């Protein structure tokens, strides 16, 4: 049982996206298809349904007129057309399957696939720039010292930080990402390490923004 | 209702043939010799034709050869009990067979497994002189083969026992195939009397067959796999392609469309392969229902329909229908009943085999001796 | 359109309590309700059905109850997966299937005794400064009570409105926090000073520690 | 395709296509035998439990023979 959703990204308001979400391990030609969005940090909102043959579309009244739902069953799809976007519509879409199978009243959806995030910001799609932190040679000699990356200027959310490709967790810390004037994201992520482990240990910090495809490895040295 | 328009014939004809030139002086012999080798062969029977013949069952080798040896040879007491379960094995389909016939008064209807199995039912179905699409179509619907088929007790002599297995010969395939279904069709008027009701009578199996279509009345008669419908093309009548037109329009110069005339105001539900036709008159109660929401609909007086999408229960009066849940595509073509083109009290209120134009000379008739005053 | 009203917006209790939600529609819905228990960062799953048919695989401590236009969703004893937000849902007829506000369910947090932030400093980069912009960077680590101070002071000159918090949630380990203060100048602006300091104020701490640098 | 209905109000009737046909053109005998055995029906100690239940089969076989012989 599998439902994997593709076609997020960034749209300029105004413009069109089309979503996507294929069906693996279930008879998908039987089952009636829910749309259901997400806004970031708030709760769920029902966006639209198709029924098991395709010939009954049903769309909330926010969406109504914008969107349009379509199914394939030959190929297990169904795909939700959203033209003339507006900055409200910024959200993450899962495709969902209805519990009560081949009928044509819609009861409530039992297995979600994983989303996909539609940002509608009028701003463009920037890789993150990584500058290094680095450790202060005042540390005392015991003496636990910190390092550290920051991640600068990158939209949309969000970026991954790990260390050392997941070689070091303890004592790392990566901050919640702000929203700089600029209208682009950043975060830090710091380490705490024994003073005595500089210039014996290598430090590198990987960042990941899948938006923009950026993988970046950034050596942080004395 | 037109059941009594298709012809009569005798279903076991063909095997009775083959038995009675079975009865002939050196016949059985004959197919005796010819399954001295194997257990199946062709034989060419005395009248000519050519029929396959098989050994289901060995008993006199394993009677003569296995048993009675071991039992009458000395100390006729035996060693080993796995005999006497052995010898029941390998003598439970005599019996049965024996009993099967008895009850059936020697040719039963559809052929079991103890007159024939799978595998052997396979095996003639697979030598047979017919093309390979109908030993497919045989040999993936093994259940309608046996219930199509006869199994007539021939002879018991020259220690065999013989039957015909008298199987279906499916000439006739993969042509496209329609139901009809049918209802009453009143007015909705609100008076005790004065309301006329018409129906058609053609309902039952159509199939087209060599530019014409042969017409099932009793569907009864007919079997449903999948999408393939088995049929006898002896409880059928053939008639033009034309009839088909009765279903694009009723009056057409074409084709006659058979009806029927009565005034008895019946409330009654059809149900169709997708969906429930449902005449409400009366003060009945006629209601659509889901099995997970309840009641979804009220019918209104008249001739209405339901698919069967969403819809899986109809209930008109005390009478509870419970409708095929079988995927497709409905379709409804609005039109006003044919019954508002006719006078109720010209309507000519009773009449159990008509047709339109019968019905439409009976009012010419009536209508130029009222004219006349 | 069904107006569907969960009740309360969040709650906060402890490990085993006896947590009851309510939810309320705005005409008879009389049992065509489901509850959805989405956890933090997962995806919303069905917890039961009819409002009050639990799904197969729920464990046995949630009960769902009510009829008509009001039901309530009970958890016996919390447990600590069973944080996160649940969602009551109508499905009455030809959907506008419109869910509930959603309830938040958290965890109380953790004693935890005083404990005092390390504070570390870094200056901008050269590879920042090289694009003309200068991020400075303020850490606390590793503190507990939730509350403290950071200021930032330019050649002995309070700053305020160019610098932005942002501070992590409480160690599921240790039960503290930790902040980062970002204070961020054109390339221009950073060169016209000499001294960069921030200044922390925590209970754990004696005195406001101040740490500072020289630019180079 | 598929299976599809028509419902025409006008007459009141349904029709359902998509149905495809196996008509019973005809016939096809064949004879099935099975062979069997003339035994000597008698002639052993009905003293043996074994050898009292071969012999009521063998009442059975060959009670079943002469039903079968009835049935002319």
């Amino acid at each position: 049982v599998q439902l994997v959703e593709s076609g997020g990204g960034v749209v300029q308001p105004g413009r069109s996206l089309r979503l996507s979400c294929a069906a693996s391990g279930f008879s998908f030609s039987h089952y009636a298809m829910h749309w259901v969005r997400q806004a970031p940090g708030k709760g769920l909102e029902w966006v639209a349904v198709i029924s098991y043959d395709g010939e009954n579309t049903y769309y909330a009244d926010s969406v109504k007129g914008r969107f349009s739902i379509s199914r394939d069953n030959s190929k297990n799809t169904v795909s939700l057309q959203m033209n003339s976007l507006r900055p409200e519509d910024t959200a993450l879409y899962y495709c969902a399957r209805d519990r009560i199978v081949d009928d044509y009243y819609y009861y409530g959806m039992d297995v979600w696939g994983q989303g996909a995030t539609v940002t509608v910001s009028s701003a463009s799609t920037k890789g993150p720039s990584v500058f290094p932190l680095a450790p202060s040679s005042k540390s005392t000699s015991g003496g636990t010292a910190a390092l550290g990356c920051l991640v600068k200027d990158y939209f949309p959310e969000p970026v991954t930080v790990s260390w050392n490709s997941g070689a070091l967790t303890s004592g790392v810390h990566t901050f919640p990402a702000v929203l700089q004037s600029s209208g682009l994201y950043s975060l830090s992520s710091v380490v705490t390490v024994p003073s005595s482990s500089l210039g014996t240990q290598t430090y590198i910090c990987n960042v990941n923004h899948k938006p923009s495809n950026t993988k970046v490895d950034k050596k942080v040295e004395p | 209702f037109l059941g009594f328009l298709l012809g009569v014939g005798s279903a076991i004809a063909s095997g009775v043939a083959v038995c009675k030139v079975l009865h002939l002086e050196g016949e059985v012999n004959k197919i005796k010799s010819a399954l001295l080798s194997t257990n199946k062969a062709v034989v060419s029977l005395s009248n000519g034709v050519s029929v396959l013949t098989f050994k289901v069952l060995d008993l006199k080798n394993y009677i003569d050869k296995q048993l009675l040896p071991i039992l009458n040879k000395q100390s006729c007491s035996i060693s080993n009990i796995e005999t006497v379960i052995e010898f029941q094995q390998k003598n439970n389909r005599l019996l049965e067979i024996t009993r099967e016939f008895s009850v059936n008064a020697g040719v039963t209807t559809p052929v079991s497994t103890y007159m024939l199995t799978n595998s052997e039912l396979l095996s003639l179905i697979n030598d047979m002189p017919i093309t390979n699409d109908q030993k497919k179509l045989m040999s993936n619907n093994v259940q309608i083969v046996r219930q199509q088929s006869y199994s007539i007790m021939c002879i018991i002599k020259e220690e065999v026992l013989a039957y015909v297995v008298q199987l279906p010969l499916y000439g006739v395939i993969d042509t496209p195939c329609w139901k009809l279904h049918t209802s009453p069709l009143c007015t909705t008027n609100t008076k005790e009397g004065s309301n006329i009701c018409l129906t058609r009578t053609d309902r039952g199996w159509y199939c087209d067959n060599a530019g014409s279509v042969s017409f099932f009345p009793q569907a009864e008669t007919c079997k449903v796999q999948s999408n393939r419908v088995f049929c006898d093309t002896m409880n059928s009548l053939t008639l033009p392609s034309e009839v088909n037109l009765c279903n694009v329009d009723i009056f057409n110069p074409k084709y006659d469309c058979k009806i029927m005339t009565s005034k008895t105001d019946v409330s009654s539900s059809v149900i169709t392969s997708l969906g429930a036709i449902v005449s409400c008159y009366g003060k009945t109660k006629c209601t659509a229902s889901n099995k997970n929401r309840g009641i979804i609909k009220t019918f209104s007086n008249g001739c209405d329909y339901v698919s069967n999408k969403g819809v899986d229960t109809v209930s008109v009066g005390n009478t509870l229908y419970y409708v095929n849940k079988q995927e497709g595509k409905s379709l409804y073509v609005k039109g006003e009943p044919i019954i508002n083109f006719y006078d109720p009290l010209v309507f000519p209120s009773d009449e159990f085999d008509a047709s339109i134009s019968q019905v439409n000379e009976k009012i010419n008739q009536s209508l130029a001796f009222i004219r006349k005053s | 359109d069904i107006q569907m009203t969960q009740s309360p917006s969040s709650l906060s209790a402890s490990v085993g309590d006896r947590v009851t939600i309510t939810c309320q529609a705005s005409q008879d819905i009389k049992k065509y309700l489901n509850w959805y228990h989405q956890k933090p960062g997962k995806v919303p799953e069905l917890l039961m059905h009819d409002a009050s048919n639990l799904e197969t695989g729920v464990p046995s401590r949630f009960s769902g109850r009510g009829s008509g236009t009001d039901f309530t969703l009970t958890i016996s004893s919390l447990q600590p997966e069973d944080i996160g937000t649940y969602y009551c849902q109508q499905y009455d007829n030809l959907p506008p299937l419109t869910f509930g506000g959603g309830t938040k369910v958290e965890i109380k947090r953790t004693v935890r005794t005083v404990a005092a932030p390390s504070v570390f400093i870094f200056p901008p980069s050269d590879e920042q400064l090289k694009s003309g912009t200068a991020s400075v960077v303020c850490l606390l680590n590793n503190f507990y009570p939730r509350e403290a101070k950071v200021q930032w002071k330019v050649d002995n000159a309070l700053q305020s409105g160019n610098s932005q918090e942002s501070v992590t949630e409480q160690d599921s380990k240790d039960s503290t926090y930790s902040l980062s203060s970002t204070l961020t100048l054109s390339k221009a602006d950073y060169e016209k000073h000499k001294v960069y300091a921030c200044e922390v104020t925590h209970q754990g701490l004696s005195s406001p520690v101040t740490k500072s640098f020289n630019r180079g | 395709q598929n299976i599809t209905e028509e419902f025409y109000q006008s007459t009141c009737s349904a029709v359902s296509k998509g149905y495809l046909s196996a008509l019973r053109t005809g016939w096809y005998t064949s004879v099935i035998t099975i062979e069997l055995s003339n035994i000597k029906e008698n002639k052993c100690n009905g003293t043996d439990a074994k050898v009292k239940l071969i012999k009521q089969e063998l009442d059975k076989y060959k009670n079943a023979v002469t039903e079968l012989q009835l049935l002319m």
